């Protein structure tokens, strides 16, 4: 009986997330769907490398909704570029939802699964990944006649813990019970980090900046003044030094306060920009004339 | 060809029509910083909303009518004061031209 | 020179069926039953949605500008919340069920006493209504209406019919306490598609029994 391991992992490329998340934050308000193109390359593992858009239609996310034609001329002309993949899974938006699979989900997967019994379907919810956690959660149909055996028919492995566990707000919908979630991993190397990070990479000239004066010293001249009252309250503190349980008295008055947090942190930052904007300004008298 | 021409711009402004998608009508209420705002839809929750770039900070005063964006929650637009007959007190009333 | 022409046609003509496939596979249902509040102009519409909640929209979707009205009841997506299809009142069938033809022909002989009340009526309505020239000639401003204040009893409703019965039109009684709707924005929908049914029909009364029911 074959059986998919939860060592399987479903790779998705860089482009493919970046892709998937604007395709779903371009048609936020309804729920978007596309297909994915990807390779069986083994058993063991499901790569996808690119996807593209299946145009919005009123049905929504279902099997009506994939186009014949248009996913047909779309492949052919893909194919021209340099790009002959298959089809290797369909992917839809749950706005707000969250990661999981409703019932007329569960159909349109289960039509995919025809052609090929590996036909992923991932979930990409473009409100709840708004910062660093994109909560994106794939999953293939398990079959309602494998009841018999055990649910997730995994074998021999030791990544069925790591890097997820099953969520509440997804196993409510049915997990292991009508389809279980696959370990995403996402494939990226260099050339193409490397052209990420043009984000926020600054330039030659920022480092060199000596920003302004005149606020700098406002800045300063500010920070300097909160010390002062920062001071008063650490001489009060330390004098005080009373030993009614004084290691008592250090867990009593933790409220993120005078002693330490808003002490040297302070001292910290303004000494890290007197040296920074000192260093800038003798490094521009020594190159600029 | 020229009236098939017409209407298939119309039919073109259409289908990029059925893409846009709708905003909440709020209202500000307040103005903590410059990047921070108190706007109450009309029947809905307060939401803590910031300001699109290609819009001017002034402009949002307490009371100025606004249209965010209902998924990232961000002010896109100002609106100008709703206007309507809903009007308790006798001011609607014109004094007639004697 | 004419086949080209011809080749042209066919192009577009395949193209406006693409763009009129997509957007009716766009149309579907159902709809959102919502109510235009306004229209600002800076091609964008404030819309009230049935769901109590107000949708701001960029651009007002699959309708032409001017058609659409500030009152105008349209269905729009569920979800992008954008006007769809323009949505034909027709006036419901409660508001026509209201033009009630079986007056009971309260004539003239059948209420007594109220002689000069039933003359005043008769000096407000009636001839402003049939002999109407005379009154533009004048230049006497007919009053659009008459209240009738009086002690229960008195025969307010009765006198109304009377005037409906005598005097033709077509009598299109909104009585008062119907007017009370829990349903939101009914009964004002009701007083203003009975008013555009009045300007629809020929000649007639708009009769409103026991106001205070919206009157307070
Ligand atoms: N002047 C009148 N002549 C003949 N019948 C009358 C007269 N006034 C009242 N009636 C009779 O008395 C009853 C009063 O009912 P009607 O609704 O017509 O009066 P109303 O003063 O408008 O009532 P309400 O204020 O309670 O709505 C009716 O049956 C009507 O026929
Ligand atoms: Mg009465
Ligand atoms: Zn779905």
């Amino acid at each position: 009986a074959p059986a998919v391991d939860t060592a399987e992992q479903v790779y998705i490329s860089s482009l493919a997330l970046l892709k998937m998340l604007k395709h779903g934050r371009a048609g936020v308000p309804m729920e978007v769907m596309g297909l994915m193109l990807g390779e069986f390359v083994d058993d063991y593992t499901v790569r996808v490398i690119d996807v593209f858009a299946m145009p919005q239609s009123g049905t929504g996310v279902s099997v009506e909704a994939v186009d014949p034609v248009f996913q047909a001329k779309m492949l052919d002309m893909l194919k021209q570029t340099g790009r002959p993949e298959m089809v290797v899974g369909w992917y839809h938006s749950h706005p707000g939802f969250g990661c999981w699979l409703s019932g007329v989900d569960i159909n349109t997967q289960q039509s995919f699964e025809a052609l090929s019994e590996r036909a992923v379907a991932v979930v990409v919810d473009p409100i709840q990944s708004v910062k660093g956690k994109v909560v994106i959660d794939a999953f293939r149909l398990i079959n309602a006649n494998m009841m018999v055996l055990g649910h997730e028919p995994r074998q021999t492995t030791s990544n069925l813990g790591h890097l997820n566990k099953p969520s509440i707000q997804a196993l409510i919908h049915g997990l292991n019970r009508h389809y279980y979630s696959i370990t995403i991993n996402y494939r990226k190397n260099e050339l193409e980090q490397k052209m990420l990070l043009n984000l926020h990479k600054k330039s030659w000239m920022e480092g060199l900046t000596l920003q302004d004066y005149s606020e700098h010293c406002k800045h300063n001249e500010s920070v300097v003044k909160e010390m002062l009252e920062l001071a008063k309250n650490y001489n009060k503190a330390v004098e005080e030094e009373d030993k009614m349980t004084p290691e008592q008295l250090a867990i009593k008055n933790v409220g993120k306060q005078d002693p330490k947090r808003h002490l040297e942190e302070h001292v910290d930052v303004l000494m890290t920009s007197n040296i920074v904007q000192c260093l800038a300004a003798m490094l521009d008298t020594v190159v600029f004339k | 060809l020229k009236e098939l021409t017409k209407q298939y711009e119309k039919s073109e402004n259409d289908l990029k029509a059925l893409q846009s998608v709708g905003q909440i009508v709020g209202e500000v209420l307040k103005q903590l910083t410059e990047e921070k705002f108190i706007v109450k839809a009309t029947n809905g929750p307060r939401y803590v909303v910031g300001c699109r770039r290609q819009l001017d900070k002034s402009k949002l005063k307490p009371g100025t009518r606004v249209a965010l964006d209902m998924t990232t929650l961000t002010i896109m637009r100002y609106l100008p004061r709703e206007v309507d007959p809903l009007v308790y007190n006798m001011s609607h009333e014109d004094p007639g031209n004697v | 020179e004419v086949l080209r022409v011809t080749h042209e046609l066919q192009a577009m003509k395949d193209k406006i069926k693409e763009n009129s496939e997509k957007i009716k596979v766009n149309k579907t249902l159902p709809y959102l039953v919502s109510n235009v509040i306004e229209l600002l102009d800076v091609k964008c519409a404030v819309i009230k949605t049935s769901t109590r909640q107000t949708y701001f929209l960029p651009v007002i979707g699959l309708v032409d500008a001017e058609k659409l009205k500030p009152g105008d009841l349209v269905g729009v997506n569920k979800d992008s919340y954008l006007i769809l299809e323009t949505l034909p009142t027709e006036y419901d069938s409660r508001v026509k069920a209201m033009e009630v033809d079986e007056r009971p022909t309260e004539q003239y002989s059948d209420i007594g006493g109220l002689d000069k009340q039933i003359q005043e009526l008769v000096e407000a309505i009636v001839l402003p209504m049939n002999h109407k020239e005379k009154f533009e000639n004048l230049g006497i401003q007919p009053p659009k209406g008459v209240l009738m204040y009086g002690p229960p009893g008195t025969g307010k409703t009765l006198l109304a019919r009377a005037c409906a019965a005598q005097t033709k039109a077509t009598f299109l009684k909104l009585a008062g306490p119907q007017l009370v709707q829990m349903f939101i924005g009914d009964g004002a929908k009701l007083v203003r598609d009975a008013f555009a049914l009045a300007k629809e029909k020929a000649p007639s009364i708009i009769f409103i029994d026991e106001l205070d029911a919206i009157g307070t």
